RNA sequence: CUCUAACUAUAAAAAUCUCUCUUCUC
């Protein structure tokens, strides 16, 4: 199938990885708004943005 | 992954159609007799299942079996003993606390007391009892810890193992699990030693089942309808 | 109850290759047995949550084929005189069992803690690292 | 033109072993080409690469070259392989040696008889190589037992009769083998006549020796005969030695003297 | 020098005591020295409460907790980020970090 | 002038180093 799922982030937490290069975010599904996620982007980001994710269930971990 | 190194020193089927599911019925001491299902090969005859059933425990949480939740933390584990087809009867085998419970009393600045008694019940059941007590901050305990003396300690194992003792002597595992259930000998055991300690959180856990007579089936089903 | 086929999830999830093992009511049947490393290649990632929600996925899929619809999660660590405290990956595989369709029923933690441990390995100073 | 894969399918199966040619390296990984099977592409990640330390990759890969490898995941839709290097066992790289080397022979052979004939080896391997995997195995024990035992091409057809007759030509020509079998006969005879014995012996000897391999007792010391064999069909040697042995029993066993043996007939 | 008043091992009266294991490392470190941290937390963390409330046979069902003291090593408490080096003013306090949320 | 609640989770490898030291009295 193709289970590609978008999600709007309501907030930014901060810069992560030892590149510092990537960031961490909370975003919520654009279908029930009240279910969020914390994921990893690597680019630049803000308020706003739609992400586009392959996977639901995955919650992202710190990288070191 | 995917690797083996085959150091091994089709004829494959589904093993889920030569199976079924049978149903776990409860002692009559407590109110949802309807436990749940057990997955069993289908009948052979040169095995029959019913063989295979009866030794089977199953562990069962204490509140899934009086629909409250006071029991959350308790839970029961019955015998396998008689099928009737398509529904088997358990027996009591065994009774035992949640850890989650258990490391929850079982706290820093403040002494457990533990009881350990093995005796034969009114039948010639065998059983061995468990019964763990915490000292309790009185009420106006400006000082902090709750610690108990070894006297007093000494003394409270006596009264406990006396008690327990009084109460399986005199009464069968029906009646004894008739009165496990309302946790009445947690409140006696209290009682009786208000007057030496405190004794917050006076439990009954773990009480374990060392032998079983013979087959008394007249009983046993007696027990369930 | 409405015929909630019950079974027990019995989660094993040490500090590599977790168990997702489901059971009936009595333990003695064993069905969907499939593990963390059943799933998952790098062989040093048997641990990471990924593997434990792929095993779960599987057993949920197993198990409703079965017929079971809800589970008992029994969570154990690698117990014994090991460090008995639950590996990484063991928490995404109950997360991941609960989404899959399946109802939660009395989440337990059977972890075998000792009256004490007989010996623990790695002599008097330990594993040096 | 070198295509038309040794198995019935073009695309892999997941966990087979395979053997690779390296084409080039990136950064993430290198996405080679396959010569087990013929030509589809993958990726071998740098994480499942190395056994140890990824230090260096020229040193490892060595681009160019032949490397063991599985694979993993499929992608059976348009063709993309994901592959595996440092899950190579010590025993899988040895039967990945064997079945590559007759996988090449196989290939070599058949790519010599459609550059002979100018066609393109996906007819020639669906009329010719196909039918053999599908009966035998594998095509190189159908060689073998054409250049033995030629009831192989009945049932099978050809493009045409003369692709069989170069094809047998060339089985003629590149796959000729035997197999030296050696024994040793220890001698102890100390009895009155004893060298018109052997005499005898070899005169029975080559008296039983077939016309394609031939029958020779050679002489390396008194008590140690050997017994060379050009086992052409590496069965009725070990035959062959046995009664021979059998006559020389019945040559000793009367004139007064003994035998004994070190090593019976071993390939 | 003395840099510990107290030696580190809190003893002050017992001659010996017996020892305990690392949970990381495995070093045999006696009961008092080796340093204690009570793990009381929560059998599923808040990543998954919904999702656990959501799908979960007994409404209002109360989720267990898990308990464990680890004893940690020594060099594993320092390593491990479990316990700091100080001011040499400040090893003074043995009060815990003041309580980190009320 | 009355008060005990929240939380995780990193240990790959790294050996050695030939000078030469110089005054404070208003
Ligand atoms: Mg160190
Ligand atoms: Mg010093
Ligand atoms: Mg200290
Ligand atoms: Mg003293
Ligand atoms: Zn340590």
């Amino acid at each position: 199938k193709t289970p590609v799922t978008l999600a709007k982030v309501i907030k930014v937490l901060g810069r992560t990885g030892s590149r510092g290069g990537v960031t961490q975010v909370r975003v919520e599904f654009l279908e029930d708004t009240t279910r969020t996620i914390v994921r990893n982007v690597k680019g630049p980001v803000r308020e706003g943005d739609i992400l586009v994710l392959m996977e639901s269930e995955r919650e992202a971990r710190r990288l070191r | 992954a995917v690797g083996k190194n085959k150091r091994l020193s089709k004829r494959v089927v589904d093993p889920f159609t030569r199976k079924e599911w049978y149903d776990i019925k409860a002692p009559s001491t407590f109110e949802n007799r309807n436990v749940g299902k057990t997955l069993v090969n289908k009948s052979v005859g040169l095995k029959n299942a019913s063989d295979s059933l009866k030794g089977r425990v199953v562990e069962v949480c204490l509140a899934d079996l009086q629909g409250s939740e006071d029991h959350s933390f308790r839970k029961v584990k019955l015998r396998v003993d008689e099928v009737q087809g398509k529904n088997l009867l358990t027996n009591f085998h065994g009774m035992d606390f949640t850890t989650d419970k258990l490391r929850s009393m079982v706290r820093k600045w403040q002494t457990l007391i533990e009881a350990n008694v093995t005796v034969k019940t009114s039948d010639d059941y065998v059983l061995r009892i468990f019964a763990i007590a915490f000292t309790r901050k009185q009420a106006n305990q400006v000082k902090r810890t709750s610690y108990a003396q070894s006297s007093h300690i000494r003394q409270i194992r006596k009264v406990i193992s006396e008690i327990l003792t009084r109460e399986v002597q005199n009464s069968t595992l029906a009646q004894l699990t008739s009165k496990l259930i309302p946790e009445v000998i947690n409140k006696e055991i209290e009682n009786a030693t208000k007057d030496i300690f405190p004794l917050q959180n006076v439990h009954i856990r773990k009480v374990k089942l060392l032998k079983q007579p013979k087959f008394d089936l007249g009983s046993l089903l007696s027990l369930h309808g | 109850d409405n015929s909630q086929v019950f079974g027990v999830a019995r989660i094993f999830a040490s500090f590599n290759d977790t168990f997702v093992h489901v059971t009936d009511l009595s333990g003695r049947e064993t069905i969907a047995r499939v593990t963390g490393g059943m799933k998952v290649k790098a062989d040093r990632d048997e641990s990471s949550p990924y593997a434990a929600m792929l095993a779960a996925q599987d057993v949920a899929a197993k198990c409703k084929e079965v017929g079971i619809t809800a589970v008992h999660i029994k969570i154990r660590a690698t117990g014994g005189t090991r460090s008995k405290t639950p590996g990484p990956g063991g928490q995404a595989a109950l997360r991941a069992l609960a989404r899959s369709g399946l109802r939660i029923g009395r989440i337990e933690d059977v972890t075998p803690v000792p009256s004490d441990s007989t010996r623990k390995k790695g002599g008097r100073r330990g594993r040096r690292l | 033109t070198s295509h038309c894969r040794f198995y019935e399918n073009k695309y892999p199966e997941i966990d087979d072993i395979v053997m690779v040619n390296v084409q080039q390296i990136a950064e993430m990984g290198a996405y080679v080409k396959l010569l087990e099977y013929d030509n589809i592409e993958g990726m071998i990640l740098l994480s499942e690469l190395s056994r140890r330390r990824i230090r260096s990759i020229q040193k490892l890969i060595r681009v160019g070259k032949n490397d063991v490898a599985v694979v993993l995941r499929v992608d059976k839709e348009k063709g993309y392989i994901d592959l595996s290097k440092r899950r190579v066992s010590s025993e899988d790289i040895i039967k990945c040696e064997e079945k590559y080397q007759k996988s090449k022979t196989v290939h070599s052979i058949l790519r010599y008889c459609a550059e002979k004939f100018q066609i393109p080896l996906e007819e020639l391997y669906k009329t010719i190589a196909w039918p053999l995997s599908r009966k035998f195995g594998h095509a190189y024990e159908a060689f073998k037992l054409s250049i033995i035992d030629e009831t192989v091409w009945e049932g099978i057809e050809p493009p045409s009769k003369d692709v069989l007759d170069e094809l047998k030509n060339y089985i003629s020509k590149r796959l000729t083998p035997a197999v030296k079998i050696r024994a040793d006969v220890e001698v102890s005879c100390f009895s009155y006549e004893g060298i018109d014995a052997i005499k005898d012996a070899l005169k029975s000897a080559e008296d039983m020796s077939t016309e394609q391999m031939q029958v020779k007792v050679k002489l390396v010391a008194a008590p140690l005969y050997v017994l060379t064999t050009q086992a052409l069909d590496k069965q009725k040697g070990i035959e062959q030695l046995e009664s021979a042995i059998e006559k020389i029993t019945e040559v000793i066993t009367k004139y007064g003297g003994v035998c004994n043996i070190t090593m019976p007939p071993k390939a | 020098p003395k840099k510990r008043a107290s030696n580190g091992r809190n003893k002050k009266g017992r001659g010996h005591v017996k020892p305990v294991r690392c949970v990381n490392c495995s070093r045999s470190v006696p009961k008092d020295k080796a340093i204690k941290r009570m793990a009381i937390r929560n059998i599923v963390e808040a990543a998954a409460i919904r999702d656990l409330s959501e799908a979960s046979v007994y409404a209002e069902y109360a989720l267990p907790k898990t308990y464990n003291k680890l004893h940690y090593c020594i060099s594993c408490a320092i390593h491990a980020r479990i316990v700091r080096v100080r001011s040499r003013t400040d090893r003074r306090i043995r009060a815990p970090p003041q309580r980190p949320r009320f």
